[PDB]
């Protein structure tokens, strides 16, 4: 009851998406997401819009990528991932929601220069942002402000008057 | 299980370096091994290595391997705790004595500084147990033991 | 005997007549080896005990006691604002010192 | 119950190979597949049928426990090819190509399978990030690609595919395990030390994690050798029929064209040229067309190829270099005249090449390669002039010495971490300064921010300590709006900062100790850097 998609080779796809998006929602850790998305893409039903939106939907609420914990974990950069992989690979295009499931994480982790630049993507995009989002972006900004965190300490301790290969920590 | 042990017998005697730049220590010894070192070793010891060897050298490895066990149980303490603190400095027979002395006056004087801090000798109280709660369990010490602890540090306060 | 002519069946060939040849191994003293039909089962002591023992052997070569194992990984730090607020400059040099003893103490 | 069928007797024996007589003439054997040989009532040597004759005799090559073949042993009969194990429980292993597991300090699949057709494999899309700034920019390598490694000995082949592996961790460890590329370093005929410092610096960096070793040494037998490759492939399958992403490193073909020669000579095939038998182009063939950009169909997996050839003078005329050059997509030359003359990695431009372009590389990276191929063609044309006009050079003669002096390194530089040095080079902003201070310069845009030390922080976002930015530079791209003002209102300051309190105090050092410590901190950042 929709328009018929079609592989790059013109073959016919499937669009029977339903069953998988089903078990991504039922998933508990995010990583089993993307193998469903696997083994989705391997039965020639590639994911849709809706089905990358739940997918961003199990990422921001799910505790932990494994069972087991990882070092170098980002929240972040998975997301912006399944994006690229969006745009660039699929073609398919984000919208609001994609954006709002974004935005929510870097509310979530405070980092209000990431926020910033993505309330400034989603109006170069056309999209607007939630002033609920908003606002509480510019809090995390003002306690930063207003806390020194601005920036991280590392940053803001003098250099070596003197150059030397062990003083500058190389 | 034999080999094991025998790798065992050969890094406390000495024979064998462990395979990295790591340390023989109590902690970092049960930790690879099942949790049952000390009973399981003499057993192996008196069943399949006392009665290979003659009573000669099987009374010196015996002697040997009870130093050893209580070397690693007296390197079971931090450094820190063994010097500064004074466990060592009387001797081993009084490592145990002045572990527990060092105990009670850590702990009174922790408490003392909870009270001082805070006042209100209940909530001092509550917090105390709460901190010496979260160590025991963060050190896999005995909640019981924790508390019965805790108990004794306040009624001698 | 059951066993050689039901391999004989089951071999692709049985319509030939089937004509057998019984010797003795000085080195086997248990089991049987059995040839039809260019199949040969062997099931003797010296295949089964090695066999056995080989599974042991492997076993216990299959773990390195003398070695160290794998501690539980360690995600990222995420100092507090308040920490950071008591000591800005510090928490760098100590976190060197804690990655100093981490690989050497 | 389980009968094993017997085929014949060891006729011969030559080192690595065998000649089997079989015992009666109804009994046939395929070719290619896996035979036993029954050394002793305990052990078993495995082999492989390479040959067959008109006298019945079968030519075999064998894989274990040579020492123990006899003549007169019996020989055994699988029926079927060879296959190893595989699956992520190999992850994080040094293993034998016969699936033996190699000590430090269920399912199967076959070793020679067809390669996918030409409706089974998507073309290249995505990038693979090696760390190293030639071969991002200029020399774009893409998943589902083949790019052959040439050069002299010790001059980078090994180091630029540990780069790439140390490289991608991060990245892996940061993104989700669909889009994770692990990696497989095949070493065949090497020396078992280099595999041990090989196996310690993967360890060293956690790299091990998404990494798996397949070691045929240089005593190992010329038939473990020859299958190594293909037992890396076979890794690769499972990674393809799951949609993942992986990475294959072999090294040196050459010797598993030496391999090959020695079977094939003592199995007593004619030669060819430079005494190879002749099929040796159909055989990397075989091993490298398995390598593609599989279809969304089929998961839109992939598996990458990065084999090395080791060159003879610096010549691209032997035989098996320019059948791989035949095979292989792309090219990564490393001139040993420009390791020895100076420059890290040695890559020569005019001889690298690669086959995909813009599609591999990214939005930010297409405008940023599109400037600096002009720039490299034009700078290719004027830097054999020995400079005269030292204010009058060109801004293509500026930003081209300053480009090679971001090319020299050491070990992989970030995605983030290249761009945003490359478009000052692009744009001029970096002309001021001189040549050697080139990567102090990057060291303090990546590491010590100076408007952010000194206080000029007017950047809403834009600062290079987050590291988060790269993915939003990935996406949106450099010629944005939201991105553009605040990266010149962060590089100009950088710079003007740089040219008034950095590059004074440089030269105003006069001093042997002190110009002596301020040349090992710059050579200490080319390195690092
Ligand atoms: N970019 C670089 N910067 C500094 N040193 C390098 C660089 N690339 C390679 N080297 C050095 O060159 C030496 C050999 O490098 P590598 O191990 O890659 O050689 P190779 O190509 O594997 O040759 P072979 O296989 O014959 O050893 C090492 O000492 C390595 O540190
Ligand atoms: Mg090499």
């Amino acid at each position: 009851a929709g328009g018929k998609r079609y592989d790059l080779f013109g073959y016919e796809v499937s669009v029977a998406t339903g069953p998988f998006i089903e078990e991504i929602k039922k998933a508990q850790f995010y990583d089993d997401a993307g193998e469903v998305i696997v083994k989705m893409n391997l039965a020639n039903t590639p994911p849709d819009l809706q089905t990358y939106n739940a997918v961003l939907e199990r990422i921001l609420n799910c505790k932990s990528k494994r069972s087991q914990p990882v070092k170098g974990e980002n929240k972040f950069a998975a997301m912006m991932d399944i994006l690229e992989e969006m745009d660039a690979r699929s073609g398919i295009k984000p919208n609001a929601e994609s954006w709002g499931y974004v935005l929510k994480e870097l509310v979530q982790a405070g980092d209000f220069r990431l926020g910033w630049v993505c309330i400034a993507g989603m109006k170069s995009l056309g999209i607007t942002p939630d002033q609920a989002l908003v606002d509480a972006n510019e809090a995390n900004a003002a306690k930063a402000k207003a806390a020194g965190t601005d920036f991280p300490a590392y940053l803001k301790k003098a250099a070596p008057e003197s150059f030397d290969t062990k003083a500058w920590g190389i | 299980d034999a080999v094991k042990f025998q790798t065992l017998y050969n890094v406390l005697t000495g024979k064998q370096h462990l395979k990295d730049q790591v340390p023989v220590k109590d902690c970092n010894l049960t930790a690879i091994f099942g949790a049952s070192w000390k009973a399981d070793l003499n057993k192996w010891f008196d069943s399949e290595y006392a009665p290979k060897l003659p009573a000669a050298e099987r009374d010196s490895a015996k002697k040997s391997l009870d130093l050893y066990l209580k070397r690693v149980d007296l390197t079971r303490y931090t450094r820190e705790e063994l010097t500064t603190y004074g466990i060592l400095a009387c001797g081993p027979g009084k490592v145990d004595a002045l572990t527990e002395k060092h105990l009670l006056e850590t702990g009174k004087a922790r408490l003392e500084e909870l009270t001082a801090g805070l006042g209100n000798k209940d909530e001092g109280v509550n917090a105390f147990r709460k901190e010496v709660e979260q160590e025991g369990k963060y050190a896999n010490w005995p909640a019981e033991k924790s508390k019965a602890l805790a108990d004794k540090v306040i009624a001698a306060s | 005997r059951k066993q050689v002519e039901e391999l004989h069946k089951e071999s692709p060939l049985k319509d030939y007549k089937l004509v057998l040849e019984t010797k003795v191994d000085p080195s086997i003293g248990g089991g049987y080896i059995l040839e039809v039909c260019n199949q040969v089962v062997n099931r003797s002591a010296a295949a089964a005990a090695a066999e056995t023992a080989a599974l042991a052997k492997a076993s216990a070569a299959q773990v390195d006691w003398t070695s160290l194992p794998a501690a539980p990984p360690r995600p990222s730090p995420s100092a507090p604002d308040t920490l950071i607020r008591l000591l800005g400059s510090v928490v760098d040099d100590l976190a060197d010192a804690d990655k100093v003893e981490q690989k050497y103490g | 119950l389980e009968a094993k069928q017997k085929i014949g007797f060891v006729h011969g024996i030559d080192g690595t190979i065998a000649t089997i007589a079989p015992a009666a003439s109804k009994v046939t054997v395929p070719y290619n597949t896996v035979l036993e040989i029954a050394v002793s009532a305990t052990n078993i040597a495995n082999a492989l049928v390479f040959n067959l004759e008109k006298d019945g005799s079968i030519g075999v090559i064998l894989l274990d426990n040579i020492s123990e073949v006899r003549s007169g042993q019996d020989v055994y009969a699988t029926g079927s090819l060879l296959k190893i194990p595989v699956g992520f429980h190999m992850l994080g292993k040094i293993i034998n190509p016969l699936g033996k597991e190699i000590p430090t300090g269920t399912k199967l699949g076959l070793v020679e399978e067809m390669a996918p057709n030409i409706v089974s494999r998507q073309p290249v899309n995505y990038n693979l990030l090696t760390g190293y700034k030639v071969i991002d920019t200029l020399i774009p390598v893409g998943r589902g690609q083949r790019e052959l490694i040439l050069g002299d000995r010790q001059t980078g082949k090994t180091s630029i595919a540990l780069s790439t592996i140390l490289n991608q961790t991060k990245v892996n460890n940061e993104i989700l395990s669909k889009n994770n590329v692990l990696s497989v370093y095949v070493s065949i005929g090497q020396r078992c030390s280099n595999v041990a410092r090989i196996h310690r610096l993967l360890t060293e960096y956690d790299a091990m994690k998404y990494c798996t070793i397949v070691a045929a040494t240089a005593a190992d037998p010329a038939g473990l050798q020859y299958l190594a490759p293909y037992a890396g492939t076979t890794l690769g399958e499972e990674f393809r029929n799951s949609g993942r992403h992986i990475l294959l490193v072999y090294d040196d073909l050459s010797k598993q064209a030496v391999s090959y020669r020695q079977i094939s000579l003592l199995l007593r095939r004619p030669p060819g040229r430079e005494a190879y038998p002749g099929d040796v182009f159909y055989l990397h063939s075989r091993l490298l067309e398995r390598s593609a950009m599989m279809s969304p169909q089929k998961g839109s997996g992939s598996l990458t190829s990065l084999p090395i050839v080791e060159t003879l003078s610096n010549d691209v005329t032997a035989y098996i270099v320019t059948n791989v050059i035949s095979i292989t997509d792309g090219q990564i030359y490393l001139d040993a005249k420009l390791f020895t003359g100076g420059q890290r990695p040695a890559v020569n431009i005019g001889l690298s090449v690669s086959r995909v372009g813009s599609s591999a590389q990214n939005k930010a990276m297409k405008k940023v390669g599109g400037a600096l191929k002009m720039l490299m063609g034009e700078y290719r044309k004027m830097a054999g002039e020995q400079t005269s006009g030292s204010q009058n050079v060109s801004p293509v003669m500026i930003r081209g010495a300053r480009c090679l002096q971001l090319f020299n390194q050491k070990g992989p530089s970030y995605f983030m971490d290249a761009i945003v040095a490359l478009y000052a080079v692009t744009n001029g902003y970096m002309d001021d300064v001189k040549l050697q201070y080139s990567k102090f310069y990057e060291f303090l845009l990546l590491n010590k921010d100076l408007p952010v030390l000194y206080g000029q922080v007017n950047n809403k976002y834009f600062y290079m300590y987050n590291k988060n930015l790269n993915y939003f530079i990935r996406y949106f791209g450099l010629n944005h709006e939201i991105l553009e003002p605040e990266l010149k209102k962060y590089i100009e300051i950088h710079t003007n900062l740089f040219l008034d309190n950095y590059q004074s105090r440089m030269n105003e050092l006069k001093s042997d100790e002190d110009l002596v410590q301020l040349k090992n901190l710059l050579y200490a950042c080319k390195r690092t850097v």
